[PDB]
């Protein structure tokens, strides 16, 4: 499994830090909240970032 | 936070932002130059804002000022979330007038039951995404260790308590981090995680500030 492919994971943590992910469905690393702990992979500090690791998943 | 009202201008004064560009947290002013926050907080170039109410204007009675150190709980364990706590100096002491001000430590942690305050600019939806431009404010209980162990078992230390209504509706949520729980005037609570926001039978936890007196003070007292 690819984690290019997971949906955006929040966490638990009460955070609105906005991070980067791919979506597949688009095509493009799009903005998300994610809260502060627990991060899956795929969530990126950039929009490079996110593009160098999962574009074209 | 979900279920909460319109604290009004300036009337939580020891409530500040930290900004990355945009409103991430919240936290605490202790005193006039620090703040305490929650460690799942922690960015470099933090900019801590003061004073505010409306948060997207400027409205007039603002201090911004820069982070000179993030010093995050040398055990923060960022899987577990335990010791979530950080405090944060500021590059020069805020000016304290009557919309900037400090809240007082603990000097007893607080039994279940105790009414609290809790505030914050996060989410104000259970189900869906609404951001506030003013400060919100819900009064809400402390929940006893049991209870919240039964709700999340496995996962609450001693460094942890519950606070909030079990039947839902009324929470902290994503945005409100790092922000104050204060109990008859003192600080008890940092906003640190739940599960959803406002779920029945899920209650907020936050970081229980009364076993971190003594690391606060001498911390502060080293920087
Ligand atoms: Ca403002």
């Amino acid at each position: 499994p690819d984690f290019c492919l997971e949906p955006p994971y929040t966490g638990p943590c009460a955070a609105r830090i906005i991070r980067y992910f791919y979506n597949a469905k688009a095509g493009l690393c799009q903005t998300f909240v994610y809260g502060g702990c627990r991060a899956k992979r795929n969530n990126f500090k950039s929009a490079e970032d996110c593009m160098r690791t999962c574009g074209g998943a | 936070i979900v279920g909460g009202y319109t604290c009004g201008a300036n009337t939580v004064p020891y409530q500040v932002s930290l900004n990355s560009g945009y409103h991430f947290c919240g936290g605490s002013l202790i005193n006039s130059q620090w703040v305490v926050s929650a460690a799942h907080c922690y960015k470099s170039g933090i900019q801590v804002r003061l004073g505010e109410d409306n948060i997207n204007v400027v409205e007039g009675n603002e201090q911004f000022i820069s982070a000179s150190k993030s010093i995050v709980h040398p055990s923060y364990n960022s899987n577990t979330l335990n010791n979530d706590i950080m405090l944060i100096k500021l590059k020069s002491a805020a000016s304290l007038n009557s919309r900037v001000a400090s809240i007082s430590l603990p000097t007893s942690c607080a039994s279940a039951g105790t009414q609290c305050l809790i505030s914050g600019w996060g989410n104000t939806k259970s189900s869906g995404t609404s951001y506030p431009d003013v400060l919100k404010c819900l009064k809400a209980p402390i929940l006893s260790d049991s209870s919240c162990k039964s709700a999340y078992p496995g996962q609450i230390t001693s460094n942890m308590f519950c606070a909030g209504y079990l039947e839902g509706g009324k929470d902290s949520c994503q945005g409100d981090s790092g922000g104050p729980v204060v109990c008859s005037g003192k600080l008890q609570g940092i906003v640190s995680w739940g599960s959803g926001c406002a779920q029945k039978n899920k209650p907020g936890v936050y970081t229980k500030v009364c076993n971190y007196v003594s690391w606060i003070k001498q911390t502060i007292a080293s920087n």
